[PDB]
């Protein structure tokens, strides 16, 4: 309580004297300005060269009331911009906390991983580091216990946001070795009852999975699809969120690892989805959705079976524009790939009318992307016959006079599929 | 893309 409010140049001068109590409190001084909600003198801190002084006193054993305090302090400093983050790192922090690790107090320890965690979750370069420097056998083993459950909340919690930082970044992606190495222990946290130990795993999941197909296989093979299914039905936004972006991934890859999160059952959650009250879940479920009817024709059937047809028209016809604009991309590739009784069954679900009121839309891309489809719908009406009886539907909705306008369009790819269309059959 | 990379321990 006779810590707070202390002036910067107060915290160096306990902090250069030659008692370590003296250093204690200025450092817990230090901490209480730091840990203060409103704007912490970060930059001073770092500009009076604290932050060496800071580190070694990670290394004073003996005594572990400094190297809590510390440890928080260098923290929040770590939390900060990348560039103050650098100041920790520069300060030979990163070898000092993975030491701490191996710490008999709890509580010291999860301020090493706390502070690892900002420290790797700056970039790709610091993540990197901190894994050569060997932090992640430490981790792990604080994990090494027969149920989880045992383990703190709120240690658990913080050593999973840690992990998923380690995996988080692209440019580059974590070494695979790495990967490989969090996997197992990632795949447990992942039936975990806590909910934020789900949610910061499912954000885990989906940092791995997005990239190429090798990157999305090694997580398939682990056999977690069945388990994102299940959390992708969770109550908690905050779970089903990561978990959507999980699956959404998978799918992008090939058909064999799309067809695996079919098996599971993913489907059948789909329903709720792409009606969901957040705007967000029916663009990311809308999304998913483009990368599956982009699939196999027994896969796009999948989707017929589950009655998923339906809900697409309805997004198509009443949602958010970035979630209509993601509908579109999903008929389109309905259509170029789905049979001609596919494509029949599409447009008896009522496609064409909300189709046709997106052409109004301001947007460049969409406008390619529904003419597109449109291009592709006559592609199966011709092997009908029946290309005169889908001219009058897109006529009695008010279509054909909004491809007139389109005909006349800036864009060069646009007026060439518009022209052509007036052309060829109407 | 999801939740922040760094938390800052600054508790009440």
């Amino acid at each position: 309580q006779g810590t707070v409010n202390w002036s910067v140049e107060d915290i160096v001068k306990g902090i250069n004297s030659n008692n370590l109590e003296s250093q204690l409190q200025a450092t817990q001084a230090a901490r209480k300005l730091l840990s203060r909600e409103k704007q912490p003198p970060i930059d001073n801190i770092i500009r009076a060269g604290l932050i060496p002084k800071f580190v070694s006193f990670l290394g004073k054993t003996d005594c572990s009331p400094i190297q809590f305090e510390s440890a928080w302090a260098l923290t929040n400093i770590a939390s900060g911009t990348s560039e103050q983050t650098k100041a920790v790192v520069d300060g030979g922090a990163i070898p000092a906390f993975i030491s701490l690790l191996a710490s008999p107090h709890a509580h010291i320890s999860e301020q090493a991983v706390w502070a690892l965690g900002n420290i790797a979750g700056d970039g790709s370069a610091f993540r990197d580091l901190v894994i050569k420097h060997g932090a992640i056998d430490p981790l792990l083993a604080l994990l090494a216990v027969p149920d989880l459950s045992t383990l703190a909340c709120g240690y658990l919690r913080n050593l999973t946001w840690t992990l998923s930082n380690l995996c988080r970044n692209k440019n580059p992606a974590p070494p695979l070795d790495a990967v490989e190495q969090i996997l197992p222990t990632l795949v447990r946290l992942l039936h975990h009852n806590d909910p934020e130990v789900l949610a910061d795993s499912c954000w885990a999941i989906s940092y791995l999975t997005d990239g190429p197909n090798e990157r999305i296989e090694m997580v398939v093979k682990k056999g977690v699809v069945p388990q994102l299914v299940k959390l992708l039905g969770a109550t908690e936004l905050p779970i089903v969120t990561p978990a959507l972006r999980a699956i959404g991934n998978i799918v992008t890859g090939t058909d064999e690892q799309t067809q695996k999160v079919i098996d599971a059952g993913a489907l059948a959650v789909f329903p709720s989805l792409l009606t969901n009250p957040k705007t967000n879940i029916q663009k990311e479920a809308t999304w998913t959705m483009s990368n599956i009817t982009a699939g196999r024709q027994d896969q796009i059937q999948q989707v017929v079976n589950h009655g998923l047809v339906p809900f697409l028209v309805g997004v198509l016809s009443k949602a958010d524009f970035k979630t209509q604009k993601e509908a579109a991309w999903a008929i389109t590739n309905y259509t170029s790939g789905g049979t001609v009784e596919q494509i029949v069954y599409l447009v008896h679900c009522g496609i064409i009318e909300p189709l046709m009121n997106l052409l109004s839309a301001k947007d460049t891309k969409i406008i390619q992307v529904i003419l597109d489809a449109i291009s592709n719908i006559f592609q199966a009406a011709e092997k009908l016959g029946e290309t005169e009886k889908l001219s009058i539907m897109i006529e009695e909705c008010g279509g054909l006079d909004k491809i007139e306008a389109l005909q006349r369009h800036e864009n060069e790819s646009v007026y060439k599929a518009s022209l052509n269309l007036i052309e060829k059959y109407f | 893309e999801g939740p922040s990379a760094k938390k800052p321990k600054k508790e009440a």
